[PDB]
RNA sequence: UGAGUAGCGAAAGACGGGUGAGAAUCCCGUCCACCGAUUGACUAAGGUUUCCAGAGGAAGGCUCGUCCGCUCUGGGUUAGUCGGGUCCUAAGCUGAGGCCGACAGGCGUAGGCGAUGGAUAACAGGUUGAUAUUCCUGUACCACCUAUAAUCGUUUUAAUCG
RNA sequence: GAGCUGUAAGUAAGCUUUGAUCCAGAGAUUUCCGAAUGGGGAAACCCAGCAUGAGUUAUGUCAUGUUAUCGAUAUGUGAAUACAUAGCAUAUCAGAAGGCACACCCGGAGAACUGAAACAUCUUAGUACCCGGAGGAAGAGAAAGAAAAUUCGAUUCCCUUAGUAGCGGCGAGCGAAACGGGAAGAGCCCAAACCAACAAGCUUGCUUGUUGGGGUUGUAGGACACUCUACGGAGUUACAAAGGACGACAUUAGACGAAUCAUCUGGAAAGAUGAAUCAAAGAAGGUAAUAAUCCUGUAGUCGAAAAUGUUGUCUCUCUUGAGUGGAUCCUGAGUACGACGGAGCACGUGAAAUUCCGUCGGAAUCUGGGAGGACCAUCUCCUAAGGCUAAAUACUCUCUAGUGACCGAUAGUGAACAGUACCGUGAGGGAAAGGUGAAAAGCACCCCGGAAGGGGAGUGAAAUAGAACCUGAAACCGUGUGCU
């Protein structure tokens, strides 16, 4: 369930400047609440989580050659931690 | 791999599922950070997980008929 | 019906009379590729600088015929069950050696 | 309560209904007696109050 | 065809510098002018990515265009306290049993649902190209759970709760 | 049986003779909404109870089960009221609910424009629309019949009878049936008399109840009376019902399958010319032009691990059948009929017999009752008021195999690329749009240009076949000229 709650990390410039602090950004399953996210991070990465914020993103319109559609909707979570650090690249 | 799986005891299968799920999680983290280069492993591990679950359901179905 | 490694003869087209051997098959369109047959000239751009390149294009499979292993003439092909297994015959002789 | 025609003297026709002579009486239904609507003809014929 | 004709949707702009293949029309500067119970600043409905950065100039823009609410690529919305739900009810709508009705169905009791009203705990400063009473710093408050404890004394009563 | 990772081209990374991709049979998985059913709700969301379980010092969180309303079956309990009852509670079961091609079928309810050269009886028409119930068909069906011979012998459907007989502001119009010729063919079970038991009153007489047996009809049958008789027949489509065995076909993937070379023109031959061959195969489609012999096939022949569908033979499971007496007992009641108001029958209430609905009346019992077009008498035919029943017939959203003196992109489906652009608050309305080449060989490189476009070079048989790509008419717009 823990490997199914967290989907992948987000690597952008806003997320990197946040990682300058102790904040890490994830894309998570669109059905979970922030308590599940908090407990999943602690189990997978073996750290101590201080807080967690979440937000929802709508689907966007997009084209590929006269084919109008939508992207997937997504859920984003930002995890502040007290002790430890997550190794990424 | 379906014939190899059927030799495993029911408690080995659970441990194997638990390891394949972790191995698949790591690959999806590597793909997102942009350093994987071997994208064919993701489908392989998914299919192995599906086979393990199939063999696990077979035994649970079969024993209930005998019971 | 021809495999990937056989030695065939062209019976139709510009290059009728040449032998070559099969190197590709493409079964969905039934078009084989034979070495030295149906050569084309492509204009490839720099990807190094390109230029005109010569390779072979695929030919329709019914323009090609196998060669009788004994008398060395074009022949059609039949089938036969040996050891409960299917083999290829030359319609003018016996077995047809097609391993590779 | 089926339907039919009302006829005038010039034989014009209009739709119309015939109703049954329903009365509210107390009849014995399985176990406890109940109070239901029954026609007078069925009452004269095949049921006891 | 009418015909290179009618129109180009209320108004004050001028010049210098820049960039570019190309400039009345884009950017920067100075001067001048217009609104100012508002052409200023907030919150709702409604819209739904139009928001930001880099690139572009075929079509759209009543002219032009190096520009854009347009095209391409990549990004952006953070809450115990803000507004809703886990609270309350109005009009109204539904309604177990029930009453009525060719069928379809109509009405209605208890009870539900339903804000435009009642209840209800957070403020100052800092910071981004794009969010902020949400992020960061400082100082608070409100519920709930477990420990550490004076007061607790049949649990009638007594403190307690009801 | 050698390639493969959808349409779908790329690159990357991979899989596969230790048999992949692919085809058929059987399984496993199957988020959320929706009758939607734990409660709510603006479908695809929000908020809970109870019981287990993980985790936490403990709360918060999470996971898995279960919890609609009517119905059925048990148990307990029980108000105004003493017994009771209405209710109430608990537990098992999973009976209904919604959808469709709902075309055809059966019921309930039921128009108008129109025709009559106006219109009202009549017609359109029991049609359209709406509502309910179902099936692979439904409905009807075993004489209270049709008839008038010397009769026939359940129902349905086709042909004729016949636009006849009849009905009708006797107008407009509506319109049968019997006989005859065919398709198909099939008959049965109850209620009652009576008998045997069991049970309650009762006084053991009777009544009533329950089970079983018997028994089913017209020149009357059955009960009863009596005299002659026994396991062969029957069966799951009615006639009572279950389930086993072994077979045989047919589907649902497949396999084998005869026979041709050379020259000319050409980019290319299947064409032309010459000489051959097969045929239980000269259907058809591809292939660089038009192929029986090049490919896929065709005639013919062979094939199933598994699941379905039929169909046989055993098993299995049931079961006596006649005759004479004929009028002692039984033979379907608020029924048949009648009056009044309506409807359906070809038939407009009429010489209306015949068949149904509403309201009131209301029989007979074999020496009985009904019909034969008011009614009466005699004759002839039948025996109502209980139920079941295959086949011949209707239809096509579908599936499998085929066919056409059917269309060929303004045609044929609205739709060859769509119930989509788009329009409308909504119900709803509803388009336009096919073709490079045999093969992408889809124009390397040079020049003018910011680009777009172009000129050369090259590919190709052909580039005035360059993607706005087969052919390329007319309207319309230009450039150059002979005569004016
Ligand atoms: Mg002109």
């Amino acid at each position: 369930e823990a490997r199914d709650i967290l989907k992948r990390p987000v690597i952008t410039e806003k997320s990197s400047e946040a990682m300058a602090e102790d904040k890490y950004t994830f894309d998570v399953d669109t059905r979970v609440n922030k308590t599940q996210v908090k407990m999943a991070v602690e189990e997978i990465f073996n750290v101590k989580v201080a807080s967690v914020n979440i937000m929802n993103y709508k689907p966007k319109k997009k084209r590929m050659g006269r084919y109008q559609g939508y992207t997937n909707k997504r859920r984003k979570a930002i995890v502040t931690l007290k002790e430890g650090s997550i190794d990424l690249f | 791999k379906a014939k190899e799986i059927r030799d495993l005891t029911t408690s080995e299968i659970e441990e194997q599922i638990k390891s394949s799920k972790e191995e698949l999680f790591n690959l999806r983290f590597q793909l997102a950070t942009g350093q994987l280069e071997e994208t064919a492993r993701i489908r392989t591990v998914r299919k192995t997980i599906a086979r393990l679950k199939t063999v696990a359901r077979e035994r649970e179905i079969e024993q209930s008929k005998a019971n | 019906h021809i495999k990937k490694g056989d030695n065939v003869k062209v019976i139709a087209g510009k290059d009728k009379g040449k032998e070559g051997k099969v190197i590709a098959t493409l079964p969905k369109k039934d078009r084989v590729v034979v070495e030295g047959v149906n050569i084309m000239k492509k204009h490839q751009k720099p990807t190094p600088e390109g230029g005109i390149l010569e390779t072979e294009a695929a030919i329709h499979v019914s323009n090609v015929q196998l060669l009788d292993p004994k008398t060395n003439e074009p022949t059609r092909v039949g089938y036969k069950f040996v050891d409960g297994k299917k083999v290829r015959i030359a319609k003018k002789s016996g077995e047809e050696i097609k391993s590779n | 309560a089926s339907t039919g025609n009302r006829r005038s003297h010039a034989l014009n026709s209009t739709k119309r209904r015939w109703n049954a002579n329903l009365q509210k009486v107390r009849i014995l239904v399985d176990g406890k007696p109940k109070k239901v609507w029954v026609s007078a003809r069925a009452l004269k014929s095949g049921k006891v109050t």
